[PDB]
């Protein structure tokens, strides 16, 4: 049939003489190394499969198994997450005592004093705080034991291996053919009703079969380790039936659709739970349930051997338009065809994702004692938000690498990606020209409101006190998302999530939950992320409109994607690639996602994180100073930077003083990362010509003659250690002040 | 049907011939507007330019000016509209020495004679627009407050 | 042992990393056992 | 004594800073009950920065105002443990191996490629190699008087002047 | 404009001429060389500086060489 | 000569084409011959489908024109491609090839400019050349 | 100098200046520089053999 | 201080008049052919 399993046994023989070869992959490489720069070669361009070979079969299973190397990691990583937890981790105290009991999954060795950084985190327990919120995850999933995570652990290594054996299998021993792996509807609707929906129904049933009851219990006062095991709940439809008495029932409402019966184990309540301050448990199973059911209907769509099903390559034929020519037609084949348009599109989205799930996630905490666990909620926030950032990035980056490698002009006449190229001028010009309009209303309002407080004009500044910039719009979206409950969604007990509006959800004290207010520095730094999100979009999509051709180079695609320049004529070609357009988007990504988590840690700090006491105020950490203070570039200078860098200097001699030693350490390293940035190759190259005649002189020179790193390389080995230092730097930074204050 | 062609029959200038760019609207639009209206002399296109900028630079001085408080705070923003008024006559003044060449024709804006007139009628212009709107700022309340007066 | 997996285990990173760790060990273990060296004692 | 710094054992800050220690861990100690790991291994840290203050202090050591073990490094041999002694140790260890690796890339020139036994080492020779340092000065002092070490000026490449 | 001069070195590969995106240089008949032929410079007004001949040409140390001096339109390599 | 009758390849037009110093300053054509209509893609970004038979194409550019001509060379094996330079006035100057023959194979007649008669390390240090009009290279 | 000699380069613009090089042919025409030299040692560009005239190389 | 009209006189002279005429002449200047 049409969709069918074809495959190769035995296309290459398992053996340990090309890992004997290096460079073997590379007609240029396996000739072997005469200069040092070979080697940077043999590590840089190791993964690139295009480069290689022209054969589209390999390659994709080179890809296929490589997947599943990276999910054979993953599976190991997560496996020793779940032993380090069983083993040398306080998870048992943080069960009997949330509130009050540090999460700590690291020990260290004492050997040269480092055993300082075994703190008292509670619990009778001496360790190294974890931010991960796999504690609270564990909790959510009904872990009530050590004994669990054991067995947790040995299923990872388990999978681990599976996923390694089915590589080595999957490339070695029965890799797919290149007719396979061109099924895009077939991989769609199985990974649609497969791998999304029958995992969110059977997640569904593990949320509603094991934790809601075990959950339930704990969230009533009861130790964990008198609750019932989980197969307990299975088997005992009574033991359940006490907590949720639709289960009395069974699955007689199910089927015959008289499902309100069973609306007390899925419920749609909303807001948090005022025990946990976490989501309702309920509502998220039947969110996944709903997720699952969607899922699976959607994963229906696509044609396959039976006559059913949409054909995507006709859809997108079928839309087209007076405006765009032949539309949506050939776009079916680049993604057949072209490995990094896909990469492309699934890295943008990734990251998307990423950057969605850290602000829902931060807003609706979903596990319980995650909120008041404001470590774990700054961690990741943080971590998501470069994650994603990064994979929007490479999104970009590997959009460009199909446009200089993959794109056919005869394949693409007169479609949409054509007429792109035919009015990148226009594209870039408005970008360009709104970026320096967002630049000017943006940040010199930080500067303008900066001179008059410094020129003790304060009825002149853009502040709530003087001249307003109210963020009207927003405003609104809030009013009609506290008032939707009732009016607009008549079934919701609660709002979505508190910081719309509403009550100060409060657990142990510390505030859970709390409206987040929104003013006139709301505004200016919104629309400070609008600006810097706007020119990373700028230049990443100059450079991927520009990666084949430009009015400066007009053969730039035969150059590659990756070049250092065209020499110094027209003027200077430099970093003219679409490479070097990425590499400049990667600093500019880091300043986006810097001032973003800047404002989330400054805002959550003033305004929504803080201590309640007696008559009901609450008593945030940095005592509301948002208002004022985030105005100006001085008040981000000294009340959050100057100020809140006090724990991270403090840290010596306590168990934070690793993340002060990681502070200086990533100060170091960004400044060391200057010196590639700033510098030329001719320096270090008649450089290396001296200490070549020094080794010269006592007859020790090497065989392989050293040479200094390349252009692309002194740019990426900046732009590494560069991002290595800033990232660290905020790590160290927010970790120690956040485990410090909260 | 497409909606977007070379521009001038001409597939390799760099245009594109499109709905926002050359259609009858935009086309009408553009030879109504007096820096292309046939028929003008560079200094009424000036005098015209002039008045409706000079007219319209009073405002964002007299409403966010550092006098905008005091009771002069009109006077201020017609005085400062004109130091910018006045700068962007030297402006064009400048232009117009370094731009051209000293020509016979004097009709068409890209000419010096052309040039001088159309600055001389964008400065009388611009002086005339600004006096009427502080006329009419100082002597209707309902722009004195931009509409909270009516509250 | 098969040949091909040896001169893969001699190639330069699997060695460096080898020898780096094995002197690491040794400093490590030498400081375990007699810590607090800031001198050659008299 | 030397420089105005006193002896160690004999400072008074050089106690309060042993006090301000054990102090610092005791009322971490505090907190746990006795028997408990973590009670136990604060009592070998105290166990630890006791011996520590007491090996110091008997060890001729002179401390500064600070309270901190101050170094003498003119020369010396009333000190001559401090920085000369180590450094010869280091002396030892580095002269060692620039040798045997200087003695691996005169074997290295010798194979067929070259650069493969630059990324490939040959571990036995390796060894052989790292085996011979031991008598690195007087194998290097040899090299160098039979000229074999110091290569002329006129078989080195140089640039234009 | 830029100056490209060829030095007696040439051997007459002819890959400095293949490698002008401009056509600066040509192939002119000579004795020197087995090759019978060196490159020549009659047309270093359309000359942008780009050093891609010196970049392709296999002498040690280059025989075609590339000094930039004034900066004209067409050295500037601008299409406007 | 430029035949200025020669018909263009079907193109829909780009935003990157040719600015106001093409008809003010100088302007660059190119002419070629295919054997059959087929796309090819533009120098200034965009597909154009070229017609069978003679095709004329206009450029800001010379390196434009002969990244085009080495582009149908390398993937249509058209070598019979002519590029013009032509000026507001209209005269027409005949750029490449220049004598009938392609720069990489040699032609009589041609005379060698700019060629030195000694290594590039015998050229003059600027001591000797300065406040003097003498060469560097001798 | 002769086929398969080992020769020292005088040539100061040379990357291998004295370095030493093989002689893998000598043309017999009136070439300027008729002595092909190959070395073990790539150049900045990659190559590995060069050109050079009589007086430019000699023997070790 | 004595003769204080001087700063008020000047420093809007030096500031504003003397820059701007100085910028005009100099575009002028390195304008002209
Ligand atoms: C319903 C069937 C099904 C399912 C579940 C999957 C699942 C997956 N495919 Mg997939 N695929 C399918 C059919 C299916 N495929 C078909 C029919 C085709 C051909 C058109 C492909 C072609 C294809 C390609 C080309 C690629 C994938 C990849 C992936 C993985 C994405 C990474 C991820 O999220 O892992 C995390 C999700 C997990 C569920 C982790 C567990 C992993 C194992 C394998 C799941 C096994 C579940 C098992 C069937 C049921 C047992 C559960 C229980 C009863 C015990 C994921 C494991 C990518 C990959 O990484 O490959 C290695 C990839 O590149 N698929
Ligand atoms: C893939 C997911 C998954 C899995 C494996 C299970 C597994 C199970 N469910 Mg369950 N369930 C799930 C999702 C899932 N559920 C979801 C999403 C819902 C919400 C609609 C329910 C609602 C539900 C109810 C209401 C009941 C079960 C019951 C059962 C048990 C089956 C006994 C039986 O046949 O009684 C059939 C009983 C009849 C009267 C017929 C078994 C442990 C039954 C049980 O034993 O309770 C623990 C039971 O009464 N489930
Ligand atoms: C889904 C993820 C994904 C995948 C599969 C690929 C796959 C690929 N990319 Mg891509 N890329 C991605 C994400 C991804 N990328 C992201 C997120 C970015 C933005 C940063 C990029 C940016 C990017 C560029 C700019 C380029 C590629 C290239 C490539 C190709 C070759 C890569 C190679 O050989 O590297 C081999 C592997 C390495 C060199 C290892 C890199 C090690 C990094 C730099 C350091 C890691 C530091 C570590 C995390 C922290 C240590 C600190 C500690 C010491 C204290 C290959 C097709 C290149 C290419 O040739 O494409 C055709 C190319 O030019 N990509
Ligand atoms: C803090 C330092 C700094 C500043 C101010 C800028 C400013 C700018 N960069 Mg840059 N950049 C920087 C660091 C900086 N960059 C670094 C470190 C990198 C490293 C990779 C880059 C990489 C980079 C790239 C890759 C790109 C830019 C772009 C831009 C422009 C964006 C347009 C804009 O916002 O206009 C607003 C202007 C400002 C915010 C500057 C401050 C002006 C304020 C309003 C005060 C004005 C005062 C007034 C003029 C004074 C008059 C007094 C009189 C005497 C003169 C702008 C000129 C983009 C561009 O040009 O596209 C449009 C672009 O593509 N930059
Ligand atoms: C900055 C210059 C300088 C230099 C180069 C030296 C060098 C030396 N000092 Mg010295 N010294 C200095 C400044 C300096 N000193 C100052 C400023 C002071 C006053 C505080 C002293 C006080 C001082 C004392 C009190 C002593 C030295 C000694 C020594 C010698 C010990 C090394 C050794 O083992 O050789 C000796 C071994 C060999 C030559 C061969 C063995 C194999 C060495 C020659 C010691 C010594 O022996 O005096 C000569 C010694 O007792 N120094
Ligand atoms: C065989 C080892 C070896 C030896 C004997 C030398 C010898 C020398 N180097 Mg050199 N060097 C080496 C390796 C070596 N180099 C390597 C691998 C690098 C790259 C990091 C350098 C980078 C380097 C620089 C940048 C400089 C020197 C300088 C010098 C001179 C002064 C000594 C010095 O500063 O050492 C210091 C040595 C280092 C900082 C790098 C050493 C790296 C490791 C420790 C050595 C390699 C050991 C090797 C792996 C053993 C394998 C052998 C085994 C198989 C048997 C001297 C001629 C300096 C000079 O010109 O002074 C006149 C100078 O500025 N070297
Ligand atoms: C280089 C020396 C120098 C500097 C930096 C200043 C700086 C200043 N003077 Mg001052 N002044 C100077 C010399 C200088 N003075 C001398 C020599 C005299 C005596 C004639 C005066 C008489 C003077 C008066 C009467 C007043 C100032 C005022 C001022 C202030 C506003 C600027 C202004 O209106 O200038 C006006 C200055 C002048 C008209 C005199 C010209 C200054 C000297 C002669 C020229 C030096 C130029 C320099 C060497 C070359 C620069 C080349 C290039 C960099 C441009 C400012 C603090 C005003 C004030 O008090 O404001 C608070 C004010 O009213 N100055
Ligand atoms: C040292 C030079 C200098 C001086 C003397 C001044 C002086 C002044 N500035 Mg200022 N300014 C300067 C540099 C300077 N600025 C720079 C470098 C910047 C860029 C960062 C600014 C940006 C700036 C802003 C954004 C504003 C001022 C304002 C003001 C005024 C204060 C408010 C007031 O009472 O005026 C009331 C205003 C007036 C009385 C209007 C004065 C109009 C003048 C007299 C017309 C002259 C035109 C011209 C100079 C004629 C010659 C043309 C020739 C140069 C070609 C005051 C006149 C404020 C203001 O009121 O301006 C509207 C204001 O909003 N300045
Ligand atoms: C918002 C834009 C929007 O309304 O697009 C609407 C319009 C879509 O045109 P058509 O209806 O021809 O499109 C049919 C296909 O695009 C999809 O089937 O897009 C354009 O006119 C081109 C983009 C102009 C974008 C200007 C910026
Ligand atoms: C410093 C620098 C170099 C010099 C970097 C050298 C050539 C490479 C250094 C790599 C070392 C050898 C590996 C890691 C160093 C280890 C800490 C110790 C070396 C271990 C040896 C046994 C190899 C460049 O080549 C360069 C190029 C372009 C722009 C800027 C720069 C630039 O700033
Ligand atoms: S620099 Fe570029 S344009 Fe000039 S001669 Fe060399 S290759 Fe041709
Ligand atoms: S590339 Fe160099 S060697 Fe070859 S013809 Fe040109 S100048 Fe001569």
């Amino acid at each position: 049939k049409k969709v069918s399993i074809t495959v190769d046994r035995d296309p290459v023989a398992t053996s340990f003489e090309k890992w004997a070869q290096p460079g073997h992959f590379s007609r240029t490489l396996a000739k072997g190394p005469k200069t040092t720069t070979w080697i940077w070669n043999l590590h840089a361009d190791v993964h690139d499969f295009d480069s290689h070979t022209n054969s589209l079969e390999d390659i994709s299973r080179k890809i296929f198994s490589a997947h599943f190397g990276q999910l054979s990691i993953i599976f190991l990583w997560l496996s020793g997450m779940y032993f380090h937890g069983a083993r040398f981790s306080n998870y048992s105290a943080w069960l009997s005592n949330p509130t009050a009991v540090k999460p700590s999954a690291q020990v260290v060795w004492p050997i040269v004093g480092q055993e300082i950084l075994n703190g008292d985190v509670g619990g009778g327990f001496q360790g190294v705080q974890v931010t991960s919120g796999f504690f609270q995850i564990w909790r959510a999933s009904g872990i009530t034991s050590e004994v669990e995570l054991y067995w947790c652990a040995l299923a990872g290594l388990l999978m681990s291996g599976l996923m390694i054996f089915a590589g080595w299998f999957h490339y070695h021993k029965a890799a797919p053919k290149l007719e396979w792996f061109q099924n895009a509807e077939s991989m769609l609707n199985h990974h649609l009703s497969g791998l999304l929906g029958l995992g969110c129904l059977s997640w569904a049933g593990h949320q509603i079969h094991i934790s809601l009851p075990v959950n339930k219990l704990l969230d009533a006062g009861v130790a964990p380790q008198e609750i019932p095991l989980p197969h307990e709940f299975l088997v005992n439809r009574d033991l359940m039936a006490q907590l949720y008495p639709s289960f009395s029932k069974g699955l007689v409402p199910f089927f015959t659709l008289n499902w309100s019966e069973y609306s007390d184990f899925l419920t749609f309540k909303g807001g948090l739970n005022p025990v946990t301050g976490g989501l309702w448990l309920s509502d998220t199973a039947h969110h996944h349930l709903a997720l699952a059911v969607l899922f699976i209907v959607a994963g229906h769509m696509y044609r396959t051997n039976w006559g059913i099903g949409h054909s995507m390559k006709e859809i997108l034929e079928a839309h087209k338009g007076p405006f765009t020519g032949e539309g949506h037609k050939g776009l079916y084949e680049i993604l057949t065809t072209s490995w990094h348009a896909q990469l492309a599109i699934n890295l943008a989205m990734m990251g998307s994702v990423s950057i969605i799930v850290a602000h829902h996630m931060y807003a609706m905490p979903p596990y319980p004692y995650i909120a008041t666990d404001y470590p774990t909620q700054l961690s990741i926030f943080t971590h998501h938000m470069w994650i994603g950032g990064f994979c929007v990035v490479g999104g970009a980056a590997h959009a460009g690498i199909f446009m200089v490698r993959d794109y056919n002009p005869a394949q693409n006449y007169n479609n949409l990606l054509d007429r792109v190229i035919r009015h990148r001028d226009a594209i870039i010009s408005h970008l360009n020209w709104i970026c320096i309009f967002l630049g000017f209303h943006s940040f010199g309002l930080y500067i303008h409101n900066d001179t008059m407080r410094a020129l003790g004009r304060t009825q002149d500044m853009f502040s709530d006190t003087a001249i307003q910039l109210k963020p009207v719009f927003a405003q609104w979206v809030q009013s009609i998302h506290t008032l939707a409950p009732g009016n607009t969604t008549p079934n919701a007990l609660a709002t979505a999530s508190y910081a719309f509006g509403g009550d100060v959800v409060a657990v142990g004290n510390k505030v859970a939950m709390m409206p987040i207010s929104l003013g006139t520095a709301d505004f200016m730094v919104h629309h400070i992320h609008a600006f810097t999100i706007h020119v990373t979009v700028l230049i990443l999509l100059k450079g991927v409109l520009f990666s084949r051709n430009s009015r400066l180079i007009p053969d730039k695609a035969n150059l590659g994607f990756r070049f250092p320049c065209d020499g110094p004529g027209r003027g200077g070609t430099c970093q003219s690639s679409a490479w070097d357009s990425v590499f400049l988007g990667l600093f500019w990504m880091y300043n986006c996602i810097s001032v973003v988590i800047f404002h989330f840690s400054w805002k959550m700090q003033s305004d929504v994180w803080g201590t309640v006491q007696a008559d009901g105020t609450v008593t945030h950490i940095t005592g509301g100073n948002f208002a004022q203070s985030a105005i100006t570039i001085n008040g981000w200078l000294r009340d959050f930077l100057w100020a809140q860098a006090s724990q991270v200097i403090q840290s010596y001699g306590s168990a934070l003083s690793a993340y002060g030693l990681i502070f200086l350490g990533a100060h170091f390293i960004w400044a060391f990362s200057l010196m590639f940035l700033f510098s030329g190759r001719g320096y270090w190259q008649e450089l290396i010509e001296s200490i070549v005649w020094a080794h010269n002189k006592l007859n020790v020179a090497p065989a392989i003659q050293p040479r200094a790193l390349s252009i692309t390389q002194g740019r990426a080995v900046g732009l590494a250690h560069y991002l290595l230092g800033g990232i660290g730097t905020t790590w160290a930074f927010f970790l120690a002040r956040i485990i410090s204050v909260g | 049907s497409q909606f977007i062609k070379p521009y001038n029959d001409d597939p390799f200038v760099g245009n594109l011939a499109t709905p926002v760019s050359t259609s009858s609207f935009t086309k009408s639009l553009l030879s109504n507007l007096p820096a292309y209206r046939a028929g003008l002399s560079p200094l009424l296109r000036g005098v015209e330019i002039g008045l409706t900028h000079g007219y319209f630079l009073v405002g964002p001085f007299y409403k966010l000016g550092p006098l905008r408080n005091s009771d002069v705070a009109l006077l201020s923003g017609f005085f400062s509209a004109l130091g910018l008024i006045i700068i962007l006559v030297a402006c064009l003044t400048i232009y117009g020495v370094v731009s051209f060449e000293e020509t016979e024709a004097k009709d068409q804006l890209q000419t010096a004679k052309g040039w001088r007139q159309f600055t001389s009628g964008w400065l009388v212009g611009s002086v005339g627009g600004a006096s009427f709107a502080y006329i009419l700022i100082s002597n209707i309340p309902f722009l004195q407050t931009a509409g909270m007066s009516m509250l | 042992m098969d040949s091909n997996f040896l001169k893969y285990l001699s190639t330069a990173p699997v060695l460096f990393t080898v020898w780096l760790s094995f002197t690491a060990s040794f400093i490590i273990e030498a400081n375990r056992f007699f810590p607090d060296m800031l001198y050659f004692p008299m | 004594d030397v420089a105005g710094l006193t002896p160690c054992g004999e400072s008074k800050e050089f106690a309060r800073r042993l006090d301000g220690s054990v102090k610092k861990l005791q009322t971490r100690l505090k907190k746990y009950e006795a028997g408990t790991p973590p009670a136990l291994a604060l009592q070998k840290q105290i166990d630890k920065t006791k011996n520590r203050f007491d090996r110091y202090g008997k060890a001729g050591l002179l401390c500064g105002t600070d309270g901190l073990p101050h170094l003498i490094a003119d020369g010396r041999w009333s000190h001559s443990g401090e920085f000369v002694i180590p450094g010869l140790f280091f002396l030892y260890v580095a002269g060692w191996i620039g040798w045997v690796g200087r003695s691996y890339v005169l074997f290295a020139r010798t194979a067929d490629k070259p650069t493969e036994k630059e990324i490939i080492i040959d571990v036995p020779v390796a060894l052989s190699f790292v085996s011979t340092g031991f008598i690195w000065p007087f194998s290097a002092f040899k090299e160098f008087t039979s000229g074999n070490l110091i290569v002329p000026a006129d078989e080195i490449t140089v640039s234009p002047r | 404009s830029h100056s490209v001069k060829v030095y007696d070195t040439c051997i007459g590969c002819t890959q400095c001429v293949r490698a002008c995106p401009c056509d600066v240089l040509e192939m002119v008949s000579w004795d020197g060389c087995k090759a019978g032929q060196i490159a020549s410079a009659p047309r270093t007004e359309d000359c942008i500086g780009c050093k891609r001949c010196e970049t392709a040409c296999p002498t040690d140390f280059l025989s075609v060489r590339v000094y930039l001096g004034g900066e004209t339109t067409r050295s500037m390599g601008l299409a406007y | 000569t430029l035949n200025l009758q020669i018909p263009s390849p079907t193109f829909e037009g780009s935003t990157g084409g040719w600015l106001r110093a093409a008809e003010v300053e100088e302007k660059y054509a190119i002419t070629w011959t295919s054997p059959k209509e087929q796309v090819f893609e533009m120098p200034t970004g965009g597909a154009a489908i070229m017609r069978q038979g003679e095709n004329l194409l206009y450029l800001a550019r010379k390196e434009q024109c002969l990244a085009l001509a080495t582009q149908v060379k390398n993937s249509f094996k058209i070598t019979d491609y002519k590029v013009y330079r032509i000026f507001p006035s209209g005269e027409v100057q005949y750029l490449h090839p220049k004598d009938g023959v392609f720069p990489e194979k040699v032609n009589a007649g041609r005379v060698g400019v700019g060629n030195v008669s000694h290594s590039i390390g015998k050229n003059l240090n600027p001591a000797q050349i300065k406040f003097t009009s003498k060469s560097f290279n001798g | 100098v002769k086929r398969g000699s080992k020769v020292r380069i005088l040539r100061k613009e040379s990357y291998w200046y004295q370095d030493i090089g093989t002689v893998a042919t000598i043309d017999t025409s009136g070439i300027r520089y008729p002595v092909v030299v190959r070395f073990e040692k790539v150049s900045y560009s990659g190559v590995n053999t060069n050109n050079f005239s009589l007086d430019e190389v000699v023997e070790v | 201080m004595t003769a204080a009209y001087l700063p008020s006189i000047l420093v809007p002279i030096i500031g504003l008049i003397f820059p701007g005429l100085v910028m005009a002449f100099a575009f002028i200047y390195i304008e002209q052919d």
